[PDB]
């Protein structure tokens, strides 16, 4: 046998054991059968094994063969498979089980069972062979479009490699289907299959060529085969007849080109493929080759073309402004203090609401104590709602939270406590579908008015921002113009002007001169933050292709130091002046550095060098200003202006200054009179 | 390298940990990967069963946030689950903890602090987990190899999203069977 | 092992199968143990097999070993023998 080895004897159970080692390097076709991203062994393969081992030990007919869970073929070094043959009972019948375990696995890991069945003796004397001359194809059979069939299987999920794509013609005739199959490549080695598992599966493919299966557009594999007798030997091309045996079962009879019956299946039953039953084979990625980086995307709904309404019942803490929004559309049927009161009012003849809203309050401290409370309260409430009897239960239970999610890719604030309730219900929605909804609101009272519209949208979770409804969708991450910059593959890079003369042209670009070896007097800094001057905007603009380097200043942690440099060592926090600091790596002159004061942020630190050095260099070293002198500072509310005012006050200088009249508060706060 | 016995929810054990970090090598980053599973349906989940699962996720994350204000972390990474986003059934408390974590990163990024929550898919490499692997497969989640999982950790370091979902999905198998969750509708 | 071959795997019962071929031409001493006119394999032989195969698959101690009916050694071409090892139960016993 091309796969199986010699039969290993068994005294205890009584019978034999057929071992086999599976590998794609040994049999490249073992992977060329795949469904929905999983290279697996076809059910047709377990049949060949059964008819071969069964003919040898008396039971050449399969009464029943059941498949429990498919065996996936991974990359090279596939898993070993073992077939067990049972002892002959009082009627000659022998049991069967098939098992597989990953190659080389330890004795402590167990085997998965893939197939079990029951074999019987059957005589070929009855109906040995057919007549070579009946018109085949039968008269009046409709030709089936075989053109591009292999592309059409792929689209649905029957990913068939070069070894199984052998259906070359077929015809439908009412209940029944006739088809011809042939191995794409004949097998040249003397260890050969009687009928290749590829050629049988090609026959199995012809079930989906008819209308035997429901129009539910889902994928179906062989699950259980009853009454399988094989007679002939050595058939690489076949002529297949398929009729429905029962209502949910079909009978398959295939012959050779000469009409000799090769194999006949008295009944095959297929069953849809559990999504559960797959492990990645990565043949031709139908989804997620090796995994991908996804993020949720809150995408705003178009404003609804018409007013939407439900019957609403508000149960509990009526946030001020909420009821007003629900009642505008005319959907507010009742306010209540708790569920117990609602249940009674409606039994007493109140309105049956379409939606019962539960206002979750914000303001909880972000701590462990309030989370347990928020969860256990929602947990108690959900349990109360499911025990609600009557038509009131059919209503949707709307949890209405306040800023429990991050809608926009910005610095949007959030309430982690409410988002813990959001997650509890997230699982509850799956356990009890259609029972609960999540709708998150911002602090805008306008959003309370969109809440009817939100619930005109059958989405299970929802968010409203400025009266606009957003729905969440998972999305694979990809670069996007009109969006944030993506740093290059290198460890070192910087922000640099693109030369197009536009801010869209700013790009994070490789910066090798940062990684480069140090000259004397230099240090290398793992930058944490960098400052920005109005000049760095003007450089980003301007259409000359060669532009100055952006950045003037920053703060961070040192990583290397030249051997002449003292006073700075690897690991020291520092701020200072350097060009090209708009990236994670920069080289700098040790002279222009200082140690970051205890307790500063890297942002505070990086802000300082440009403004205060300019204001210090100018007040003290250029103008040599003295105590008692008078100073004028234009644009005193600006960057260098504020810095100049702070030094000037320390130096005994009478300061006058100008700024936009809206910035006078900034000047009067730096200690200046309305006369100044 | 040091290994320390410390329940990250015991605010006194964690403070005693941090205080015993060398002054010449101060804390500069954190990777939070503490986690506990205790599964039960909504109608079945108890009070202690909730406390037991929030304790490593929510209770610990908050202590790390409040005990490290005097240090500016260059990275602060939180491990979550994709069952918090999808709503794996019978795991209400687990989803609540991991949903709190997801938001608590959005809550740090809002304040100007480094943070990222990673709602992990399923890893290749245990009874409480052997129940979850069943439920994440029933929903179309496929296992991430060990190297590939780390590669996503690395690449997510380059993306400015407070919440990110490193995961491998068999989207075709849900379209085939018709079990596509609303959240995944655009991946077909 | 001088008599046993490699362990053959077993998924159904769970465990292993140690084959061995017996022959006086291969092991002349196999017949040199005889009682009342019958050359047989001593009980001591089944113990060696058990302690060797048992040490390898964890269970190196024999709690109990029962002999049902002796195996006689005829002339050349003696009979093959197979040992089966059970799966590890809740206590590690096989
Ligand atoms: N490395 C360098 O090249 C370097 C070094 C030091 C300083 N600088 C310069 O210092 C500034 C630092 O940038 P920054 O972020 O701190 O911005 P900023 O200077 O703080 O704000 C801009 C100021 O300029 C005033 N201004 C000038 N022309 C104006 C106009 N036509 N209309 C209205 N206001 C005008 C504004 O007056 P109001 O007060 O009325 O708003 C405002 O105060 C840059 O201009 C930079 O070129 C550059």
């Amino acid at each position: 046998h091309p796969l199986l080895g010699g039969a290993v004897e068994l005294p205890d159970r009584g019978g034999h054991v057929y071992p086999a080692r599976l590998g794609v390097r040994h049999h490249p076709w073992l992977g060329e059968h795949a469904l929905l991203g999983a290279a697996i062994l076809p059910g047709a393969a377990y049949a060949e094994l059964a008819l071969w081992a069964g003919r040898r030990d008396g039971a050449g007919r399969i009464e029943e063969l059941t498949l429990d869970a498919p065996l996936v073929v991974a990359d090279e070094s596939a898993a070993q498979l073992r077939l067990v043959v049972g002892p002959a009972d009082a009627e000659g019948r022998r049991q069967l089980t098939v098992h597989s375990r990953a190659d080389g696995a330890d004795a402590d890991t167990a085997w998965t069972r893939h197939a079990q069945g029951t074999l019987v003796p059957a005589d070929a004397d009855a109906a040995w062979s057919g007549e070579p001359g009946a018109p085949w194809p039968p008269a009046g059979a409709e030709p089936v479009e075989v053109a591009g069939l292999y592309d059409r299987f792929a689209d649905r999920g029957y990913q068939y490699g070069p070894s199984f794509r052998g259906v070359r013609a077929a015809w439908r005739a009412g209940d029944t289907v006739y088809a011809e199959v042939a191995l794409p490549v004949p097998q040249p080695g003397s260890p050969r299959f009687g009928v290749h598992p590829a050629l049988l599966d090609a026959a199995f493919q012809a079930m989906s060529l008819g209308a035997f299966f429901p129009e539910d557009g889902q994928v179906r594999m062989p699950f259980a085969l009853r009454g399988v007798s094989s007679s002939g030997v050595g058939a690489d091309r076949l002529r297949v007849t398929i009729s429905p045996a029962g209502a949910e079962a079909v009978r398959i009879a295939c012959v050779d080109e000469r009409g000799n019956p090769v194999v006949v299946i008295d009944s095959l039953v297929a069953r849809a493929v559990p999504v559960e039953a797959l492990t990645p084979g990565t043949p031709g990625i139908p989804g997620a080759g090796d995994g991908a980086l996804h993020h949720v995307a809150w995408t705003a709904r178009p404003e609804p073309g018409v007013a939407a309404v439900q019957r609403w019942a508000v149960v509990g803490a009526a946030d001020p402004g909420l009821a007003g929004g629900l009642d505008r559309a005319g959907g507010l049927c009742g306010a209540y203090p708790d569920l117990a009161a609602l249940v009674a009012a409606v039994a007493e003849g109140a309105a049956l609401p379409d939606v019962v809203a539960v206002p979750v309050p914000s303001g909880a401290p972000v701590g462990p104590d309030a989370v347990r409370a928020t969860v256990l309260g929602a947990l108690d409430l959900i349990r109360a709602w499911l025990a609600v009897e009557g038509r009131l239960g059919l209503a949707r239970l709307a949890f209405v939270t306040t800023s429990a999610v991050a809608v926009g890719d910005g610095t949007e604030h959030v309430d982690p406590v409410s988002a813990a309730l959001w997650g509890l219900v997230r699982s509850a929605q799956s356990e009890e579908p259609g029972r609960f909804v999540l709708v998150d609101l911002d602090a805008d009272p306008a959003s309370a008015s969109a809440l009817p519209a939100a619930l005109a949208a059958r989405e299970p979770q929802l968010a409203v921002r400025a009266g606009a409804v957003h729905v969440p969708r998972l999305v694979r991450h990809r670069p996007r113009p009109d969006g944030p910059l993506t740093p290059p593959a290198g460890a070192a890079w910087r922000l640099a002007a693109g030369g197009q003369g536009t801010l869209e042209g700013l790009a994070l670009v490789p910066a090798p001169d940062a990684e480069a070896p140090l000259t004397p007097g230099q240090v290398r800094v793992a930058v944490r933050a960098a400052g920005v001057n109005f000049r760095d905007t003007l450089i980003a603009l301007g259409m000359y292709p060669g532009t100055p380097v952006l950045g003037a200043e920053g703060a961070g942690v040192i990583t290397e130091v030249a051997p002449d440099v003292a006073g700075f060592a690897p690991g020291d926090r520092v701020l200072g002046m350097w060009t090209g600091g708009l990236g994670p790596v920069a080289v700098a002159d040790a002279r222009m550095l200082a140690r970051v004061p205890r307790g500063w942020s890297y942002a505070e630190a990086a802000s300082v060098p440009a403004v205060f050095l300019t204001a210090h260099y100018a007040l003290t070293r250029l103008a040599g200003i003295r105590p008692g002198q008078s100073l004028l500072v234009h644009a005193g509310a600006g960057g260098v202006g504020m810095a100049t005012l702070q030094l000037a006050r320390h130096l005994g200088v009478e300061v006058y200054a100008t700024a936009s009249r809206g910035k006078w508060d900034t000047l009067r706060g730096l200690g200046l009179d309305d006369a100044h | 390298v040091t290994v320390v016995a410390c329940d990250a929810a015991d605010r006194v054990a964690l403070r005693r940990l941090l205080d015993g970090i060398p002054a010449a090598h101060p804390l500069t980053a954190v990777v939070h990967a503490a986690g506990v599973l205790d599964d039960a349906t909504i109608t079945a989940l108890t009070a202690g069963q909730v406390d037991a699962v929030l304790r490593p996720k929510a209770d610990a994350v908050v202590n790390l946030h409040e005990l490290t204000r005097d240090r500016e972390l260059s990275a602060f990474v939180l491990f979550s689950s994709a069952a918090a986003l999808f709503g794996s059934p019978g795991q209400g408390n687990y989803s609540a903890a991991n949903g709190f974590v997801d938001a608590f990163a959005q809550y740090r990024r809002a304040q100007g602090l480094h943070a990222v929550s990673l709602a992990w898919g399923l890893w290749a490499d245990h009874l409480d987990q052997e129940g979850m692997r069943r439920r994440m497969a029933r929903g179309g989640v496929l296992p991430l190899t060990t190297d590939q999982g780390l590669a996503l950790f690395d690449a997510a370091q380059l993306v400015d999203e407070a919440l990110q979902v490193p995961i491998r999905l068999n989207v075709g198998a849900l379209r085939a069977a018709g079990k596509v969750p609303a959240l995944l509708a655009d991946l077909v």
